[PDB]
């Protein structure tokens, strides 16, 4: 059968992805974690629908971010693959 | 509890595929983890604490808004 | 009770620019959020402007220096033309 | 008693100036405000509200749509040396990313 | 003896869109030939319609049939709109 | 009697609305003019005539020069597709041709 | 005869700005033939023009008329 | 619709021959067919804006005469 | 006018700083990348210094502008009051 070569779906899912708009992260998973946390504080808390999404969107947009931040890094060390020394670096400049 | 294995691999992919990310190395995953534990726990505080002055019980969108607002990220579309 | 928002007006603009063209519910959501969100930055900035001269008032001396000290160079250069010609036709009306 | 006439309508503008002025008085920023600084702060408002709706609006053109959607804003946003430098650290929702690809990764 | 042209006016709008701009005189010679093509294209066609319907007067109707007529396409829809604005506001002054 | 005030106020536009109206009574094009012709008139010239000033003006700051000049207005016409075919057969003094070489004339 | 006035040099530097790059030694007799032909038919309207108001000297405006005429708007000279 | 195929290749080859063309290779048709329905599109455009004026619902060759007319090419013996 | 000054900062204050940061070794064209992000750096300070001073009317620019200035970037700088 036919068989593409390593890489060539990779940059397909890219381009798809990178046109695609809906969200990324399980619905359920996500609205569980966040009643998990958020025990410790206070609890019997309860959250609006729109709350959960809101907390969604935010963390989903960050974690893209940090993403393309790393990506540079990467390429800088003439590596393509990213490593956990490249997030460490990459947040250490960012100073958070 | 075992929520936090509720990100399943997958999920991260695709993260890094919107991010152009080409080859992951199998220990991002435990990273990352790591990493977006410590910012939830950093908005939900801030959530936490607004609600709780308002006497309610219910923690609305707006708490959230005002959580990301001081964190100096600002959110369109939920409200405010 | 009884929510205030801008979306009349943005669709009246939206209207005056694309008179073909429409607008979905969410676009406008964020509309109506980014009007305020640049309302407070350009009161806040004069806000601090007022204190430091000892001044009571504010006046649209306060506005068309928070505009140049906010906005980049064109857009400022643009904007200030714009508020003095609305200023002139208000007062001379 | 004359017939009323808007502020506004005298102005020229669509945005309320008995609205901005209300905020203002509100808000608490000082506790004198003067009569021109709500007509030049709707007349702002009302240029760079107009200013987005342009690029939005031809970006929906081009993709062959009716409807402006979130995200023509984004598309329109990100586009623009100048807008994307006074909303630089605000996120929309449903925004997505550029499409974006490094030369070293591409195929030989 | 008194001339006449139109240069005041491109100027005022020059003044409106551009406000950091200056024009030469050879370029202002141009835009007020321009302005006189234009106006004798319009009552042309706006006179031949008002014959053909054995009608005495011209009217916003003749106006709009003939720019829909000389106006490609895209110039049309927005010409059409602000001056149908233009005279909504002047009826309802 | 009233304060006199331009119609060309009230309609907010900058042509002379009483001038147009002039002409095309003395132009023998009808008998009678009504009312709405100038204003709807007026404001299509006012329409066209920004719309060429905004498009040299941009053609201006891409060659660093403060004061437009018949180049500019020439470059700004054979550009764009809507202007051009309006303005197909008319002549423009001192403007010159748009750089242009068939690519059968370039070097192998 | 004073079409030998507009010199080899002067075809030469036309053609380069239409973007001809090789020119045959034959353009020239025919392009002065064209030019000759081009000239009398707006000269003949400018001069009608002139004769129908009684003036002897020729006015920009007549060749400006002279030119729409045939379709050849020049817009520059009022 | 189909109906575009209703220029069938014959008629294009007499017209063709009424020019004085001897030879015609096969690809010219779909050429000559769209050509043909911009200039179509172009007159009917005129035509039916004249009909709206007039408030009328048929239209009559009147408004085909000048809308040719206006392109710059007058036809003798329908009117006018 | 001075026609050109920027040159005056000299390429050993220039290893002395880098040597403050705890750089050992410097290639030889990190002197005119430095020269350019001081006066890019430069430019945006004292273009919003310049903005305060016009505000007030004043002639004379003063330590508060600048430090007003400063903060507005979020380089709030203690020691100058």
């Amino acid at each position: 059968p036919h068989r593409y070569r390593p890489g060539t779906v990779a940059l397909r899912e890219i381009r798809r992805y990178q046109k695609s708009t809906e969200l990324l992260i399980r619905k359920l998973p996500f609205q569980r974690l966040v009643r998990e946390i958020a025990q410790d504080f206070k609890t019997d808390l309860r959250f609006q629908s729109s709350a959960v999404m809101a907390l969604q969107e935010a963390c989903e947009a960050y974690l893209v971010g940090l993403f393309e931040d790393t990506n540079l890094c990467a390429i800088h060390a003439k590596r393509v693959t990213i490593m956990p020394k490249d997030i460490q670096l990459a947040r250490r400049i960012r100073g958070e | 509890r075992d929520n936090i294995q509720g990100i399943t691999k997958p999920a991260i992919r695709r993260l890094a595929r919107r991010g152009g990310v080409k080859r992951i190395s199998g220990l991002i995953y435990e990273e990352t983890r790591g990493v977006l534990k410590v910012f939830l726990e950093n908005v939900i505080r801030d959530a936490v604490t607004y609600t709780e002055h308002a006497k309610r019980k219910t923690v609305t969108a707006m708490d959230v808004v005002y959580a990301l607002k001081r964190q100096g990220r600002t959110l369109y579309g939920f409200g405010g | 009770s009884r929510k205030e928002s801008y979306s009349i007006y943005v669709y009246k603009v939206l209207k005056q620019v694309h008179p073909d063209t429409g607008i979905s519910s969410k676009a406008m959501g964020i509309m109506n959020s980014f009007v305020n969100d640049i309302f407070e930055r350009i009161a806040g900035e004069a806000s601090r402007l007022a204190h430091y001269n000892k001044r009571s008032t504010i006046t649209s001396r306060e506005i068309q220096t928070a505009v140049r000290l906010l906005l980049p160079g064109e857009l400022a250069k643009h904007a200030v033309s714009e508020g003095t010609k609305a200023v002139t036709k208000y007062t001379s009306a | 008693r004359a017939k009323a006439k808007s502020r506004s309508s005298r102005a020229g503008l669509q945005f309320p100036v008995g609205r901005v002025h209300r905020l203002l008085r509100k808000g608490h920023y000082a506790e004198r405000v003067g009569a021109g600084a709500p007509v030049y702060l709707a007349a702002v408002l009302e240029y760079l509200t107009a200013e987005i709706l342009e690029l939005a609006g031809n970006a929906a053109r081009d993709n062959k749509k009716t409807r402006i959607i979130p995200r023509h804003l984004q598309l329109a946003i990100r586009n623009d040396e100048e807008l994307n430098k006074l909303l630089g650290g605000v996120t929309i929702a449903q925004g997505g990313v550029l499409p974006n690809i490094q030369a070293v990764l591409l195929p030989k």
